[PDB]
């Protein structure tokens, strides 16, 4: 679908409304098996840190290390259609100008590229913008071929505020996530059995951002 | 803080 139109009669209801919006099959197989390789090529030559100290004792030659990451820019070499995936996001939130609530987005982080090892590490219950630091909506692009969450885990449940009930989304292949940063959407990663990747970038609202350093 | 990029 032309971006636009996924923006207006999708996104920009969905997360008014919800304030969590998934977009399947987002931009095709050829692209993102391409992106998918582009991934795997940064993790196999060493790009990624060595994951998010969980578990940090005494004898640390058992320490564990879960969430692997690497901040891409997109012009990187070998990075061309991760690049080419932010651009396409770009458009989407640029076609969603002054819907998104009350909100007017001037920019974004790096892609912030996450590699869970599949090891049994998620990630702890969290808000991704909790004190105001400018962050309105959160992207994230999954790449997990046949990813099946019953004997892999690694499912992403969102706990949105005014409910009971929480929202369960699978790191499928192709899949393209919006949600609010803030404290509406509490969120977690189930613990991942199996190599789970996933691209994720934050779009700033230029107020909130503005005095981020005074308030 | 965090590195902007204007979209
Ligand atoms: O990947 C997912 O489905 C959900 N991920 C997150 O919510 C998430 N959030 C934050 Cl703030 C970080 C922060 C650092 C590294 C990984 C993160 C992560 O995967
Ligand atoms: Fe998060």
């Amino acid at each position: 679908l032309p971006a636009l139109k996924l923006a207006l009669e999708y996104i920009v209801p969905c997360m008014n409304k919800h304030g969590i919006c998934v977009v399947d099959d987002f931009l095709g197989k050829e692209t993102g098996q391409q992106i998918g390789d582009e991934v795997r090529a940064l993790h196999d030559t060493g790009k990624f840190t060595d994951g998010q100290l969980v578990s940090q004792k005494s004898d640390s030659s058992k320490d564990i290390r879960g969430d692997k990451i690497t901040w891409i820019e997109g012009k990187e070499p070998g990075c061309e259609t991760i690049g080419l995936l932010m651009s396409s996001m770009d458009d989407l939130i640029r076609h969603c100008n002054g819907k998104l609530g009350s909100y007017k987005i001037n920019g974004r982080t790096k892609a912030m590229v996450a590699c869970y090892p599949g090891n049994g590490t998620g990630y702890v219950r969290h808000v991704d913008n909790p004190n105001g630091d400018g962050r309105c909506v959160t992207c994230i692009y999954y790449l997990n071929k046949d990813w099946d969450a019953k004997v892999s885990g690694g499912i992403l449940r969102i706990f949105p505020e005014g409910k009971a009930q929480f929202a369960d989304i699978e790191p499928k292949f192709d899949r393209l996530l919006f949600f609010w940063s803030d404290r509406r959407n509490p969120h977690e990663v189930q613990p991942a059995y199996a190599t789970r990747y996933a691209i994720t970038v934050w779009y700033f609202d230029a107020d909130e951002r503005a005095r981020a350093k005074v308030k | 803080m965090d590195d902007d990029f204007q979209l």
